[PDB]
């Protein structure tokens, strides 16, 4: 069963630092492009960042460019978001969202309301 | 052309005139020698007569010489009854001229090799196109018709060579007519390919039913139409010997519509390249390289090289312009079918994929 | 909600442990004694031409002679596969047909898709041509599959993550099956038509008992969206094809994956699966335009039904097992023997 | 002009001329 | 043989009907219409079931648009139905915390989808007037959703609209350059992107599609001739 | 969301309450079915063209 467990989120003072860790299980982590998305209070699921299968390709949403660094440890089957310079508007539930199909550059539907290959989310309050 | 048979008529006319003249210290009596009529010879002196005008090849400004004795009898060659003669002045324009025969043989050989290579490549190409049902498409249907037109042109030129250069009966005339008709079909199918691509581009969305049958008719029947018109006019006004020999402006009846195709095709060809650049402009040195490659692969289908020597009139064969024209054309036209087979069948990515998958499955 | 999440996690661990205890070995480790089938040199015997767009679906007849095929040009065409003759041609109100079914009695066909509507067309009309006999509306997601249980009772699966069992005469949903979180892409009726397995885009295949409408089991193990599902002919097992480029045979009575059919060079998603009549061969249509016949017991690829010019979108094995029919996005349905 | 049709009209306007000139050469050789 | 004769008669009638239908099918261009609800997609639908078919025509050319409503936002499956459409009209909701970035991700997914990799995408930046109103009032604050917009400059090839503020032109061409950054990256000429600047009530919306459709068709023909 | 979680928990409890047989029994049943029905499967073993309707 495809499971994505986020951890490490918690209360952080504004301008602080934090590290969200996504433990993946039930699938070959290396074959899948990975994403971080966030549900802000009262807003839809905004997409934060994505990283390719091998980690060679990385992209961020504008609001976190340079602030956050996404990374993936294929050996440990895990994903990381190192979060820095956190402003209060970063308070959200962070979901570690897997792309649906392996080996594919497209990453359809990770921001959908009830996407399946998405983690339970970890709260980050700033 | 003043043929030898007609010359024979002029020779007999001159002989009859000389005989009439004959019937009309001692001078030689006038005589006829199947070449010239000689007047009363001077006793013991050489008599010179200007070269005959009725001979098409003699230098009319020269003078042939005969020798008369003092007894009134023309000098005979020693050891023979042959009458002494000297026509070396009239033969100035004459020459064995083996170089012109060599040029016509070289042209024949080069376009024979080119058309044979084209025929082989196009047989392979058309077998590939017809065998694979994936390839069956209006583009490939017109390609198969074009390939068949090239086949017919090549094989009919071979038939013309065998029947005609190895006899003014219907066997020669039908071969010449087949040559002309199949050549016209090849030119008009080049034009039909140009028109079809121009319709796929400019005619924003294409109605296949209204044009595909129309294109096939334009590519096969119309070359039959004006070739039949030329045949009718030839049998009406000339109907002479092999129809190898041109009959004046009647030849245009086939030349004008074929050339009229090339112009139109050229008008299309650049008008398509102008589009290609535009497309490449809408998607640099790389874009110019791609445009150049597309133009290079597009010339053989459109027969652009024809426009190099369309406007040349029937020039004299002993000329540098005629020689370069014939060499260039007997090369490029003969290899045009081979180029089309290589580019649009052998180099076609769809056909390459078809061949690869078929070979893999067969193995 | 946190208490329910914790309880669900504990139940998931318990189910995983139960499955692990029941499975210390896979299918291959038990089937060492079965004879390998070797290379299946299956070949095309008929090619059904006439579809304009990508056949998205096809279904055989119970007579194993007539077959219905659905093209997304908006055509439901019945082919006499023996004589390649088209038996009926049915234009569709919605051109985007993603599924078609042929009634076991043969009197009716069904088709549906992005219109959400399961249109039941009658074949044996008194008028002499096929009319829109019934429309089953009520799905709010695209209709991905539909299968007749009989002339009056039909089970359908939709993109709304729900399946629906309809009484055709009244047009009302006899039963609603819910529990999938992803787009339900296909379903397969059991031979007794009492159970049916539906795979969704949540990488989980759920087995339902039709009479009461509860999800009996939720077999998991697939990594991505399940696009194809079919019962093993005994009805006590089924198979699924997924976008993870792996097919998986699941036992109904073992509640877990029985075997996985995959190869390293296969990095394309299975789009269609169907067992042979004996179940020894699992035919799976792949996106790489090829179909692979997997020896379902040794899990090795028994053969390749290459020949399709585009994505294989559908497969169907005749009820008598004589011939396979594979449709594809190339607009062509190849019959294989 | 059309290259192949001209080369045919020229190989024929010629072979004729060369054949009548061969006849003329025969006449000269027999007489002169 | 009598049954075979009757079957062949029915089959020939069906085949002639299908040949008749093929002429209509080829003459009509299926177009997908995609985008979020706030993108103004329904407004363009009005200007021109789980799918809303719209048959319209430009210069006697039939287009068959399919506005995909009443479908779940998980697009990854039914989107595959639209690989053979002439074009995907992707309407973006420029002016979800960051709706524009969601549109960019969706466009990227469409562009790099293995089935839509041969499907052209027309792109409509629908909210040009509202984007102008929000940028000039400072309410859009696109610069924080996109820090690179704090260094972006209006390109030399850009043609400002008559009376358009330079900030509006800079914003719209930044959006276009973001989408073209997505499209040109691994584009490979197999399919083409056609960004456009449009309003909700623009009557040009059909022509900008139709011309692009024509262009797409033309380019497809060239791809069939290996000219591109 | 509370109702959805409740339904998921109920479904998981129902799935946990089902009986499961040993997977070796599953393999035995499937191989028995295949060995019993192989001869009536022309797909695995092609019947002669007289029997095959696609001759």
């Amino acid at each position: 069963q495809v499971q994505l467990q986020e951890s490490g989120g918690g209360l952080v003072q504004p301008g602080g630092s934090l590290r969200l860790s996504c433990a993946a299980s039930g699938f070959t982590f290396s074959n899948y492009k990975m994403n971080w998305v966030r549900q802000a209070p009262g807003k839809g699921l905004e997409w934060v960042s994505d990283i390719s299968q091998s980690g060679a390709s990385i992209s961020y949403t504008g609001s976190v460019k340079g602030r956050f660094t996404i990374s993936r440890d294929n050996a440990k089957n895990t994903l990381y978001l190192q979060m820095n310079s956190l402003k209060p508007e970063d308070t959200a539930v962070y979901y570690c969202a897997r792309c649906p199909a392996p080996f594919t550059r497209d990453c359809f539907d990770v921001t959908s309301t009830t996407y399946a290959y998405r983690g339970q989310g970890t709260q980050v309050t700033v | 052309v003043m043929t030898k048979e007609e010359q024979i008529f002029l020779l007999h006319r001159a002989q009859a005139q000389c005989e009439k003249r004959l019937k009309e210290g001692r001078p030689c009596l006038p005589e006829w020698d199947h070449i010239l009529c000689w007047p009363l010879g001077a006793p013991g002196e050489v008599v010179a007569v200007p070269c005959p005008d009725y001979i098409y090849d003699f230098n009319h400004k020269g003078h042939a010489y005969r020798r008369c004795d003092r007894n009134g009898s023309w000098e005979l060659v020693p050891g023979h009854n042959r009458t002494w003669a000297n026509y070396s002045e009239c033969v100035k324009f004459l020459t064995n001229e083996t170089r012109e025969r060599e040029v016509f043989d070289r042209l024949g050989m080069i376009y024979t090799v080119g058309y044979s290579v084209s025929l082989a490549s196009l047989t392979v190409a058309v077998l590939i196109l017809a065998y694979f049902r994936r390839l069956h498409c209006t583009r490939n249907y017109i390609h198969m018709h074009l390939f068949l037109s090239f086949m017919l042109r090549a094989v009919s030129i071979f038939v013309k060579d065998a029947v005609l250069y190895s006899a003014g009966y219907a066997g020669c005339r039908v071969a010449v007519t087949f040559f002309l008709y199949f050549l016209a079909t090849n030119y008009y199918w080049i034009l039909v390919e140009g028109l079809y691509l121009h319709s796929l581009i400019f005619m924003a969305f294409f109605s296949e039913k209204k044009y595909l049958w129309g294109f096939t008719v334009f590519g096969w029947g119309l070359p039959a139409v004006f070739v039949a018109v030329w045949v009718s006019v030839r049998a009406t006004l000339a109907n002479t010997g092999c129809w190898d020999l041109s009959s004046g402006n009647k030849k245009w009846i086939i030349q004008v519509p074929i050339l009229a195709s090339i112009v139109l095709n050229f008008i299309l060809f650049i008008n398509i390249v102008r589009v290609l650049a535009t497309k490449l402009r809408e998607t640099t040195r790389q874009q110019y390289r791609k445009l150049l490659k597309s133009t290079l692969v597009l010339m053989p289908l459109f027969g652009v090289h024809y426009i190099v020597f369309m406007a040349t009139p029937y020039t004299e064969v002993s000329g540098t312009l005629w020689q370069v024209q014939m060499h260039y054309e007997m090369l490029f036209n003969s290899f045009q079918g081979f180029f089309v087979a290589i580019i649009y069948c052998f180099c076609n990515g769809e056909v390459q994929a078809e061949i690869k998958k078929s070979w893999s499955r067969w193995t | 909600l946190d208490q329910l999440r914790q309880e669900a996690e504990q139940l998931k661990n318990q189910i995983r442990d139960a499955r692990k205890a029941c499975a210390d070995a896979t299918l291959s480790q038990i089937t060492n004694n079965i004879d390998p089938v070797g290379r299946i040199q299956m070949r095309t015997r008929r090619t059904l031409r006439g579809h304009l767009a990508k056949i998205y679906a096809m279904h055989w007849g119970t007579d194993s002679r007539l077959l219905v095929s659905a093209s997304q040009d908006g055509k439901l065409i019945i082919w006499d596969s023996y004589t390649t003759n088209k038996v009926h041609a049915i234009p569709l109100r919605s051109s985007w047909v993603m599924t078609c079914a042929y009634a076991p009695s043969g009197n009716y066909v069904a088709c549906g898709g992005l219109d959400n509507i399961c249109s039941i067309y009658n074949l044996k009309t008194r008028e002499g041509n096929v009319r829109v006999s019934r429309e089953l509306a009520g799905h709010t997601g695209y209709l991905s599959c539909c299968r007749f249980l009989d002339d009056n009772q039909i089970v359908t699966s939709s993109g709304d993550t729900t399946c629906a069992l309809w009484d055709i005469e009244t047009g009302q949903q006899t039963t609603t099956f819910t529990g999938h979180t992803g787009d339900v892409m296909s379903l397969s009726l059991a031979p007794d038509t009492r159970l049916f397995v539906s795979g969704a885009c949540d990488a989980s295949a759920k087995l339902w008992d039709v009479r009461e409408g509860m999800c009996r089991q939720t077999f998991t193990g697939h990594e991505s969206d399940i696009n194809a599902i079919c019962f093993f002919p005994n009805g006590n097992a089924f198979a699924t094809g997924s976008d993870d480029a792996t097919c998986r045979l699941f036992d109904l009575r073992a509640d877990q994956e029985l075997m996985t059919y995959s190869h390293d060079n296969i990095i394309c998603g299975i789009t269609s699966v169907s067992f042979s009549k004996s179940g020894r061969l699992l035919l799976a249509g792949y996106d790489d335009f090829n179909c692979n016949v997997w020896d379902a017991l040794k899990a090795d690829r028994a053969g390749v039904l290459a020949g399709h010019d585009n994505r294989v979108s559908c497969l169907g094995v005749t009820d008598d097992g004589m011939a396979v029919a594979t449709g594809s996005w190339d607009s062509f349905l190849k019959i294989w023997n | 002009a059309v290259a192949e049709i001209q080369l045919m009209h020229q190989r024929a306007k010629w072979i004729q001329d060369a054949r009548r000139r061969a006849f003329l050469h025969k006449l000269i050789a027999e007489i002169h | 043989r009598n049954e075979e004769k009757a079957q062949r008669e029915a089959n020939k009638k069906i085949e002639k009907q299908l040949q008749k239908d093929k002429q209509v099918y080829r003459a009509t261009h299926r177009l997908l219409l995609l985008g979020a609800g706030e993108s103004g997609k329904n407004t363009i639908v009005k200007q021109m079931s789980g799918i809303f078919e719209t048959k319209f025509q430009v210069d006697k050319v039939n287009f068959h648009m399919f506005d995909v409503g009443a479908q779940r936002d998980e697009r990854r499956k039914w989107i595959q139905c639209f690989n053979d459409v002439t074009a995907i009209i992707f309407v973006v909701a420029s002016s979800q915390t960051n709706r524009l970035q969601a549109a960019l991700k969706l466009f990227d997914s469409i562009w790099n989808n293995k089935w839509l990799r041969d499907t052209s995408v027309i792109l409509f930046l629908n909210k040009q007037d509202l984007l102008a109103e929000k940028v000039l009032a400072g309410k859009s604050k696109i610069e924080d959703y996109f820090p690179e917009f704090a260094r972006y400059t209006t390109p030399e090839d850009a043609t400002p609209e008559p009376g358009e503020d330079p900030r509006v032109t800079r914003a719209k061409y930044f959006i276009r350059d973001e989408f073209l950054r997505i499209s040109t990256a691994s584009g490979d000429g197999r399919h083409y992107c056609y960004p456009h600047f449009t309003c909700a009530v623009d009557t040009e919306n059909i022509r900008r599609v139709f011309n692009d459709c024509r262009d797409i068709i033309q380019r497809m023909h060239l791809r069939q001739y290996e000219l591109l | 969301s509370i109702a959805q979680a409740r339904k998921l928990v109920e479904q998981l409890k129902m799935e946990a309450n089902i009986d499961r047989i040993k997977v070796s029994k599953a393999a035995a049943d499937l191989m028995a079915y295949c060995e019993a029905h192989a001869k009536e499967d022309p797909l695995l073993t092609p019947v002669p063209a007289s029997e095959n309707p696609f001759r």
